[PDB]
This record gives C-alpha cells, sequence and structure tokens, in this order.
C-alpha cells in the first residue's frame, strides 16, 4: 500500500535512485 | 466490456443536471485517482478533471467529478450546447497500464426522443454472381444519436466480420448509421436466417432476413 | 504555451514498422513522463505506454512485444515504434504529457494522467493498391409498407484510396439522401453506402441511378437499381 507522491498536471519530478541500487 | 465501465449514452435538456458514471474495481479505482476527458469529434481529448475531483484552471465548476468506493462520477451542471461531446474516465490499473472507460456520448436534448428505424437488405444476386456476400443493415431517424448493433445467425451471436459506422447527422438533424456483415455464399445459405439487433436508449428493435424469399 | 505535435507517415503496409515522433515546444521534455495513445476511428482510447525523460519506459502489456519508445532530449522529441502492424493498428495516434502517482517502491510512475495532447495523426495500415470499387444494388425494401415509404441504395465495396462521390439520378435527386461514411475493412479496402428514402409508389417508376466516382482510379460507375424480383 504505502504509498504516495502525486505528480500533478504539468509539475516536474526527478527521481533516478533507486536507493537500493541498479 | 472494458476495465472501466461507462454508459454508452446520456441525455439532458439545455440547463439540466447530468451525471456520468465510471465503474471499476479494487484493481484500479480502489487504488488510483481517476481523470475525466471531454472529446468533441475531430478534436483531441481535453482534460476536465484530475485527482478524482480537482479541476485544471480553465474548466468551469459545474464540471465536477468525485470518487466513491471503486466507482467514480462526473457531474455536469447547467447544461449547454457545447457540452455535447464524448466523455471518458481513466486511471492506472493493476494490469500495468492507463485504462479508459468505453466512452459516454452526452447528447443535449435539442429535439425529442426519436426511436431508430431499421432496414436490412439481403446480399444482392449481382454480388453473389461474382461469388461474394454482404448484408447491409441501415438504421434511421434516431435521437439521441447513439446505437448498439448486434448480429445473430439463425440465433447465433456472431461478432466476426462486423463493421459499423459511427452515427451521422441527417438533413433532418436526426441520426443514421450502418453495419455490414460480410460472408461467403456458403454461409448465407448454411443458415435459415440472419438478424440485425439495435439497442437504442435501452430499447431493441430488429429485422430478420433469410436466404429463402423467392 | 507548451505544445506537442505528431509527425510521421500517414499510410503503412501491414507487417512493416509504424514510426512517429512527437515534437514538443514552449517547454522542456525534462522532468516529465510522456505517452502515445491511439484511437481507432469511432472507437475509444487505448494507451500505448510511457517514456520518462531520462529514457526509462513502461509499455502496455498487451502491446509490449511490438512496441518501442525513445526520447531525444536534444531535439526535444520523443517517438514510437509499432512493429508488425496489421489492420487493427489503424488509428488516430496522439502524443501526450502524463501525470499520476509515483512510488519509490519499485513500481515507479503510475500513469493516471494526460493533461497535454497533440492534435493526433491518423495512420492507415494497408497493402491495398488503388483498386476501383465494385458497385452493387441495395435491393429496394420490397414486399410490405408500414409508415408508407421505401428505401434503397448502393453498396460501394473494396476500394483504395478514399474518397468516392456518390451522386443520384445524375444529380437530380438530393433530398432524403444519406451517404454513409467510408468504413475500412480488415482487407485494407474501404466500403460505404448511399441511401435515399422514397415513396412506395410504386415502383417502378421512376429510376434512379448511382454516380459513383473513384477519381483516384478513374472509375465512374452508373448503376440501375430496379426493385424486388421476388
Amino acid at each position: 500500500t504505502r504509498k504516495g507522491i502525486h505528480i500533478g498536471p504539468g509539475r516536474a519530478f526527478y527521481a533516478t535512485g533507486q536507493i537500493t541500487g541498479d | 466490456q472494458s476495465v472501466l465501465t461507462q454508459p454508452p449514452s446520456v441525455s439532458a435538456a439545455p440547463g439540466q443536471k447530468v451525471t456520468i458514471s465510471c465503474s471499476g474495481s479494487s484493481s484500479n479505482i480502489g487504488n488510483n485517482m481517476v481523470s475525466w476527458y471531454q472529446q468533441h469529434p475531430g478534436t483531441a481529448p481535453k482534460l476536465l478533471i484530475y485527482e478524482n475531483s480537482k479541476r485544471p484552471s480553465g474548466i468551469p465548476d459545474r464540471f465536477s467529478g468525485s470518487r466513491s468506493g471503486t466507482s467514480a462520477t462526473l457531474g455536469i451542471i447547467g447544461l449547454q450546447t457545447g457540452d455535447e461531446a464524448e466523455y471518458y474516465c481513466a486511471t492506472w490499473d493493476g494490469s500495468l497500464r492507463t485504462v479508459f472507460g468505453g466512452g459516454t456520448k452526452l447528447t443535449v436534448l435539442s429535439q425529442p426522443k426519436a426511436a431508430p428505424s431499421v432496414t436490412l437488405f439481403p446480399p444482392s444476386s449481382e454480388e453473389l454472381q461474382a461469388n461474394k456476400a454482404t448484408l447491409v443493415c441501415l438504421i434511421s431517424d434516431f435521437y439521441p444519436g447513439a446505437v448498439t448493433v448486434a448480429w445473430k445467425a439463425d440465433s447465433s451471436p456472431v461478432r466476426a466480420g462486423v463493421e459499423t459506422t459511427t452515427p451521422s447527422k441527417q438533413s433532418n438533424n436526426k441520426y443514421a448509421a450502418s453495419s455490414y456483415l460480410s460472408l461467403t455464399p456458403e454461409q448465407w445459405k448454411s443458415h435459415r436466417s440472419y438478424s440485425c439487433q439495435v439497442t437504442h436508449e435501452g430499447s431493441t428493435v430488429e429485422k430478420t432476413v433469410a436466404p429463402t424469399e423467392c | 504555451q507548451v505544445q506537442l505535435q505528431e509527425s510521421g507517415p500517414g499510410l503503412v503496409k501491414p507487417s512493416e514498422t509504424l514510426s512517429l515522433t512527437c515534437t514538443v515546444s514552449g517547454g522542456s521534455i525534462s522532468g516529465f513522463h510522456w505517452s502515445w495513445i491511439r484511437q481507432p476511428p469511432g472507437k475509444g482510447l487505448e494507451y500505448i505506454g510511457y517514456i520518462y525523460y531520462s529514457g526509462s519506459t513502461s509499455y502496455n502489456p498487451s502491446l509490449k512485444s511490438r512496441v518501442s519508445m525513445s526520447v531525444d532530449t536534444s531535439r526535444n522529441q520523443f517517438s514510437l515504434e509499432l512493429s508488425s502492424v496489421t489492420a487493427a493498428d489503424t488509428a488516430v495516434y496522439y502524443c501526450a504529457r502524463d501525470f499520476g502517482e509515483y512510488h519509490y517502491d519499485g513500481r515507479g510512475f503510475q500513469c493516471e494522467g494526460f493533461d497535454l495532447w497533440g492534435q493526433g495523426t491518423l495512420v492507415t495500415v494497408s497493402s491495398a493498391s488503388t483498386k476501383g470499387p465494385s458497385v452493387f444494388p441495395l435491393a429496394p425494401s420490397s414486399k410490405s409498407t408500414s409508415g408508407g415509404t421505401a428505401a434503397l441504395g448502393c453498396l460501394v465495396k473494396d476500394y483504395f484510396p478514399e474518397p468516392v462521390t456518390v451522386s443520384w439520378n445524375s444529380g437530380a435527386l438530393t433530398s432524403g439522401v444519406h451517404t454513409f461514411p467510408a468504413v475500412l475493412q480488415s482487407s485494407g479496402l474501404y466500403s460505404l453506402s448511399s441511401v435515399v428514402t422514397v415513396p412506395s409508389s410504386s415502383l417502378g417508376t421512376q429510376t434512379y441511378i448511382c454516380n459513383v466516382n473513384h477519381k483516384p482510379s478513374n472509375t465512374k460507375v452508373d448503376k440501375k437499381v430496379e426493385p424486388k424480383s421476388c
């Protein structure tokens, strides 16, 4: 479930990560 | 049927409240936020609602949506003429995609309710004489402009070979439409009858032609 | 403000690859997920997938094995690749900017979105090669008259490319005349129908010809539509 972070319309967002690695 | 379910058609009188309902399940609406689209034909879809009930600026209140349980509903108050269009709902679905409902045609009641007028031509000999067949089902003078067509063989539901046009406006401001069932003369003969099945606003009339007439 | 624009071929032979590019302006690709969504005519909308500005993707599971998207930061462009296309891929194709829920879980971007759309471009999948149509009579109603009128038409079938023009009585009858829209069959070949509602008296007469023109294949065809024979 848990959860979250809504990217609303026309709002930029930046991740990469992924804190556990690739 | 689709992952999200909407009513094929909905109508109200200029100035009346209306409501369109998007129906789904735990797999989608129970877990993601729906969005709403107005589409006028020939133009691209345009965002009406997002996050269940938020409104991008430029959209009139009087357009409102909401979610309850695994269902969502778009509400249009104080109806107008430019409000006549197709409306879609959409969300993420557990199946791993954005998903849309089937699309509700909202008709703003300009004239009164016209039940459709159905005619079914059997495959013409001159076609058969070149070893082909096609059944042509023509629907007429209906309002709202919105029909569901089905085809049966003797009484067998056939889905395959069907081609239905979207309702077109007539000179008289009413709607026409046409389906076409393609076959081979083997088939047209291998059955004692074929049917055309038109549901409109919730009411079904049909016409039934057979190989034997002469 | 920010505007997207679809570009690519309009006609594509089955089994080949479909390609399209969305071109963005007024804003950067950066920081957004972007999508192609198609619409077969008269049908509703199907989402194909999305691509993140940095290049990560997610493809609708039904098309995944056929679909490919890519992003070009420099040109400010992104693009689609539909493979081994068939009749079913004939659609208006839109490109779009997305929004939705993000998860740090590993499920990443959940697309609920599309707030920005191109105008869409129609793509027609077909092998068909400029055939003229075959014109067939629509057996006039025949036997039984309630309401009081009858109907007939023509059946124009298997042709490419559109359009076609259907006149009637060489031009003499334009009233109670509906030319239906051109349907496209799993063949690559079009069909439509014209129909005029007329007095159940009798007939004959009068009569009552179709002026079908396939202007791309210089096929003018008149056709005599004479009643029952039952």
